[PDB]
């Protein structure tokens, strides 16, 4: 779903846009790796694991 | 569904249709006006020769 824009009054004169963040987005291994690299942002391992 | 690439649903076919359509308008209008030129100068020869 490329969030293109249209610019030229003629054809093909477009732009490409990239928007990817989410609260489940953190350290970019590839994706939400596991409990880490996305979900310390979400789940926050500092409960008692961090003790 | 698409805006660039499928060549039928991608802005470029479409805007091209509008473009050449308007150019058909242009061409025919030029023909009509050419006829009007011929009819003006024609009435001039008719009117003065006839005179």
């Amino acid at each position: 779903k490329n969030l293109v824009f249209q610019i030229g009054a003629n054809a093909t004169q477009q732009i490409s846009v990239n928007i990817e963040d989410m609260g489940a987005d953190a350290l970019g291994i590839k994706e939400a790796d596991g409990s880490i690299a996305a979900l310390h942002s979400v789940n926050d391992l500092d409960v008692t694991k961090f003790a | 569904d698409n805006a660039a690439d499928c060549a039928d649903i991608g802005f470029d076919a479409q805007l091209k249709v509008v473009d050449e359509a308007i150019n058909q308008v242009s061409s025919q209008r030029a023909k009509l006006g050419a006829v009007q030129n011929r009819l003006e100068h024609t009435i001039n020869n008719l009117s003065a020769s006839g005179e």
